[PDB]
């Protein structure tokens, strides 16, 4: 049960005397207790990689077995609380130690075994029931937008001998029990998983529902599912924050989970000081945010090994929200900073790389965490159905498009918003290139848009057609310098600088474009494709007749309703309504479509 | 002018406070030293052998 | 208190570049601290690197020369590397190991901390939005800095980025509305003459009554450089968190302290990252970077400033990728702003500053900062992107408003950027020079700033 | 490749004379 240390350098230990450690067990090093990880059996000699920092490790210190891999505890307690990789409470410590530091070693519980949470058996359960993994058997009530559903851990079964009445209980109360062969097993509130270990589920289902972002360059252009996978690159000041704000306060998921992997210090305190503080409007009520968020928390100076357990531990707390029946929304913000610390770990143990430095186990690493997103039939009795929608934020190594981390992500993930530096130079944001960016779900979403918005496909397909033929026109006008162009070129370049400028162009610090409605996008596309329709008619039948019509004198005539246009951005969805605003975009077609009668 | 002139007496004054200073520095030592002299002569005249905490025996 | 007596070992049993092997150690502990003592009777200090089973491999600061494997001796402390501190390491002049270089005694000490820090919990931090007003237009306008950041200095060989560092450390305050920052100064491989001129610079403007020098020049051991910037920030750790004061901490030359790294990672014969620097360079530079910023409670703060010198001018060599990855920006020095007698150089296309957006506005510097700022830069950008072509196909081909953007290139990088070496700006100044400059376009040709904002501050 | 063949090259010195 104890063995020795050998041999320190760096956060690598060797330990001899562990004869039947397996391997990615955990330990406890030192007299201090630090935790970590068998990742070498040789002998009777075990490699550990420590998660804590090892100077003052002498030779001969103990090393203790706990024969269990990297788990989490999951149950009442989630929702609201701030950890790090390794799901340590960095609140509880600070309440604890009266300290502006973590010590090492600190050793407390990720879920307060002092709370009384408020728990009610299912009805129709009672002595003698048949029950098995996955089935809940009670509901806590943890806050009130959050139902905790207590459900068995997925490898138990058998018949019920005790199921506590209604109260109120800590999660080291025992609340059921179960006898399956004769042998008897006690549960209490909260179970305890690896986090390397998927977790299992009846079955994966295809991704048909939309996840609304708000912003219209990705909500029409390049849509996400719940359940879908995406890689957006880490840019700071192109819009990634309001995304991941965006996923929190005005969507259509349940439960959030914001991981953060190698995090500059001073970025780290900005979120963790300015979510406290977000809201959000649930039933006419305003309802913090934190009510259904969970954050963990790791900083460039912390253990290598504790950055590479942050995205497992993340996932895990996803999928355990997922077989309640939630909509569970993952973001891990710098995957990039995480690939660094599986080549650091790769070159302490002398390990071949592969290309550029990378272990070449980097993505068979990638795909076993992003393969984890998807929507399921939830495991258990009663019928469920779940989801975890994962969007990775992989910053470039300078820009390139064939970083191997890169390169390994666009292997895996089914949507990809791309970084368009001239456009964040210009400051046009968000700055999605939407000429390299792609979405693999605009095939599954088509039932969707075919009972919802049924007009939204064809609007969709003409503005990409437009957006492209401009760039196929722009570096022709550069050279020879638009003198001698056809009208439709024309008409081509000023519908296409007007769908640059006033569609795919937002704002998101404004209380009017931070979310913009589905109802707003197909709107404002619908209107602007009508215009590019008339005028490309207009000017098309009229070719060889009297009094040929061209851009200039259609920019005569209808100069406002050409600014109508220009201002559809700025109604709002909660001072008008819906109803409102498709009153008035409704009347500026009429009004168009009246000068387009009265020009021709 | 001026400066040769306030060159020195500023460097007077300055030497003047220096030597406030050092005698304050004494002053707080003469009281001081006996005690600490006993603190210290009793840790080293306080001998506890004791083998390494990762001796087997 | 360690009160068992030390034990020493003759029992060397390998020199090699800068490390010395060691056998027959008893319960060798890691990254303890061993004192050699050469046969002449000169001593060296040493930390041990690695233990396995009975040997020990120490990296000795001052070098390896003169030492031999039968009669030098090595006496293990039995602790880590704890430096003393006190409050009057202030006016003080050190040398790369914390020993006194200005004719003075030894630190008599308040303290002794650990010099590898102790981890501050996230949750304990106060996110930073006081403007550092330095007086340089090229920071202030466009890259505002928080009291509390770490951005560092991208420059590179033959450029003036001590200048610069020396107007910023002169001229640092905050945004006048209505005491200063004491200043530690640690420089890993300098020259003569550029301590000679920091040296000068703090003491002619009276300053070097709150500064506080470790100095490790060109001439000195090259392992010391590995513990330099801890003691540097291990002072300023405990001015600002328990003397509750607002310290600045400048690290000349983060370059030669990262190649020192890779001096003794290659004499480990460890697997290279690329350049041949060690694969944990970017842990290693994350423990020297994140040691800035305000804690809750405490009303002390720590900005850091390091100063780089990328080789070939080449911002994707290892050392400026992994220490953009890990600071809040950069403040970019040119040489092609260099070689047209502009001071300061800064090229304002690649600098950043990501604490900026939360410093400025309604309220802290003015309400016109942020939109004045981003359509500077946006026409920066596109008149680059015009002299470009202008140079190469047709001085005529211009358009009427391509040559806006030209006389905007020539009057932003005169007037703007170009400053001088004891010009002390404003915030204001600046933003009343950016809006001269802004007045060259019509109104129209400026749509990163909105109508309220232009209808205010425009037509003047 | 050099440095990938010479930290090869000392894995297998150190492992046969050892």
């Amino acid at each position: 049960t104890f063995g020795y240390v050998h041999g320190v350098s760096g956060p690598v230990v060797t330990a001899c005397d562990m004869a039947g450690a397996a391997m990615y067990e955990l330990v406890r090093v030192g007299h201090s207790e630090l935790v970590g990880e068998i990742i070498r059996l040789e002998g009777d000699m075990a490699t550990i990689q420590v998660y804590e920092e090892t100077s003052g490790v002498s030779v001969g210190d103990p090393v203790l077995r706990t024969g269990k891999p990297l788990s989490v505890e999951l149950g009442p307690g989630i929702m609201g609380a701030i950890f790090d990789g390794i799901q340590r409470p960095l609140s509880d410590i600070s309440s604890q130690t009266q300290s502006i530091y973590i010590p090492r070693g600190v050793n407390v519980s990720a879920l307060s075994r002092d709370i009384k949470w408020d728990f009610t058996p299912c009805k129709n359960l009672r002595v003698g029931s048949h029950i098995t993994g996955g089935d809940i058997y009670g509901i806590v009530s943890e806050n009130s937008l959050i139902k905790h559903k207590i459900m068995l851990p997925p490898r138990n079964r058998g018949t019920v001998t005790y199921i506590a009445p209604p109260g109120n209980y800590d999660t080291s109360d025992v609340v059921l029990e179960l006898e399956f062969e004769g042998v008897k097993e006690k549960f209490t509130m909260v179970q305890v998983w690896p986090v390397r270990q998927v977790r299992p589920v009846t079955e994966k289902l295809p991704a048909n529902h939309p996840l609304l972002t708000g912003q219209r360059v990705l909500d029409a252009l390049f849509p996400c599912v719940q359940g879908g996978t995406t890689a957006i690159p880490g840019a700071f000041g192109c819009g990634k924050t309001v995304i991941s704000q965006s996923l929190s306060k005005y969507s259509n998921s349940d439960v959030i989970i914001y991981v953060g992997c190698g995090e500059r210090g001073n970025e780290m305190s900005e979120v963790l000081r300015d979510f406290p503080e977000l809201t959000m409007e649930v039933d006419g009520k305003v309802e913090s945010i934190m009510k259904r968020t969970a954050l963990v928390a790791n900083t460039s100076n912390m253990p290598v090994a504790a950055r590479e357990a942050s995205i497992y531990t993340g996932i895990t707390l996803s999928e355990y929200f997922r077989d309640m029946g939630y909509h569970v929304s993952m973001m891990a913000d710098s995957t990039s900073r995480w690939a660094e610390a599986l080549r650091e770990i790769s070159g302490r143990l002398a390990e071949m790389p592969a290309d550029s430095g990378y272990p070449a186990y980097l993505g068979a690493r990638l795909a076993s965490f992003y393969e984890r997103a998807g929507r399921v039939k939830c495991l258990g009795n009663p019928e469920r159905e779940g989801s975890v929608s994962i969007v990775g934020a992989v910053s470039p190594p300078g820009g390139d498009f064939s970083d191997p981390v890169t390169s390994a992500t666009l292997g895996i993930v089914q949507v990809f918003w791309g970084l368009d530096k001239k456009l964040a130079q210009r400051k046009h944001f968000p700055s999605v290139n939407w000429l390299i960016s792609y979405s693999k779900y605009m095939r599954a979403l088509d039932e969707y848009y075919d009972k919802h918005f049924t007009e939204f496909v064809p609007l969709r397909t003409k503005a990409k057609e437009i957006l492209q033929e401009e760039e196929d026109l722009a570096e022709i006008v550069q050279l020879v310098g638009k003198a001698s162009l056809a009208e439709t070129d024309k008409i081509t370049l000023e519908v296409a600088k007007l769908i640059k400028d006033d569609f795919l162009q937002q704002n998101g610090y404004t209380p009017y474009d931070r979310f913009c409605p589905f109802y707003k996008t197909v709107g404002m596309l619908s209107n602007m494709i009508a215009f590019y329709d008339m005028a490309r008619r207009a000017v098309e039948t009229t070719a060889q007749s009297d009094n040929k019509i061209t851009w200039s004198i259609i920019r005569e005539h209808m100069g406002d309703i050409l600014y109508k246009l220009s201002s559809m951005k700025f109604k709002d969805p909660l001072k008008d309504g819906e109803a409102k605003i498709k009153s008035d975009y409704a009347q500026l077609l009429e009004d168009m479509q009246n000068a387009f009668r009265s020009l021709e | 002018a001026a400066a040769l002139g306030s060159r020195g007496s500023c460097s007077t004054e300055v030497e003047k406070e220096t030597q406030e200073k050092m005698t304050i520095l004494q002053t707080y030592f003469r009281q001081n030293r006996d005690e600490v002299l006993d603190n210290l002569l009793a840790f080293v005249c306080d001998i506890r052998p004791e083998i390494h905490e990762n001796y087997r025996i | 208190y360690l009160s068992q007596p030390r034990l020493t070992y003759k029992t060397v049993s390998g020199v090699n570049g800068p490390l010395v092997i060691l056998d027959h150690v008893k319960f060798p502990r890691y990254a303890e601290i061993v004192h050699l003592t050469l046969p002449d009777g000169t001593k060296r200090s040493g930390q041990v690197l690695e233990v396995s089973g009975s040997k020990a491999v120490v990296q000795v600061f001052e070098g390896t020369s003169g030492i031999d494997a039968k009669k030098t001796s090595c006496e293990f402390t039995g602790d880590i590397l704890r430096t003393p501190v006190s409050e009057d390491m202030l006016g003080r002049v050190f040398n790369g190991s914390g020993k006194p270089i200005d004719r003075g005694p030894v630190v008599l000490a308040e303290d002794f901390l650990d010099i590898m820090g102790q981890p501050i919990n996230p949750q304990c931090r106060i996110y930073p939005e006081e403007m550092i007003q330095t007086g340089i237009s090229a920071i202030d306008g466009m890259n505002s800095i928080a009291r509390g950041q770490k951005i560092p200095i991208f420059s590179a060989a033959g450029l003036p980025h001590n200048e610069i560092a020396a107007q910023i450390c002169r001229q640092a305050g905050l945004v006048k509305k209505s005491e200063n920052f004491a200043i530690v100064f640690a420089a890993m491989g300098v020259n003569m003459e550029t301590a000679r001129f920091f040296k000068s610079d703090f003491e002619e403007n009276g300053s070097m009554d709150n500064v506080c020098l470790f100095l490790n020049l060109a001439n000195d051991p090259t392992i010391e450089r590995i513990i330099t910037p801890r003691l540097a920030l291990t002072t300023a750790e405990f001015l600002a968190y328990q003397c509750e004061k607002h310290v600045l901490v400048i690290l000349t030359d983060m370059s030669s302290y990262a190649e020192a790294l890779r001096e003794v990672s290659a004499a480990r014969e460890e697997v290279p990252g690329r350049r041949g620097f060690p694969g944990y360079m970017y842990t290693d530079l994350a423990t020297i970077y994140e040691r800035a910023g305000r804690v809750e409670g405490r009303n002390g703060s720590i900005t850091q400033i390091p100063i780089l010198t990328m080789p070939n001018d080449d911002i994707t060599h290892p050392i400026p990728d992994l220490t953009g990855y890990i600071t809040e920006g950069q403040i970019y020095v040119d040489r092609q702003l260099h070689n047209r007698q502009i001071y300061p150089p800064i090229n304002v296309l690649p600098s950043l500053s990501r604490l900026m957006k939360s410093a400025i506005g309604e309220g802290m510097t003015r309400k016109d900062h942020a939109d004045v700022s981003n359509q500077l830069y946006a026409c920066y950008a596109i008149g680059k992107d015009v002299q470009a072509m202008k140079a190469v196909v047709g001085e005529e081909a211009l358009t009427s408003d391509d040559l806006l953007y030209l006389e905007f290139l020539q009057k932003f990088e005169r007037n703007f950027i170009a400053q001088g070496p004891y010009e002390n700006r404003t915030v204001f100044e600046t933003l009343d020079i950016g809006w001269q400059l802004l007045r060259i376009f019509p109104k129209e040709m400026l749509k990163r700033i909105p109508q309220s904002t232009l209808s205010e501050f425009y037509p003047r | 490749f050099y440095r990938l063949k010479k930290i090869q090259e000392k894995k297998k010195i150190l492992k046969e004379k050892s």
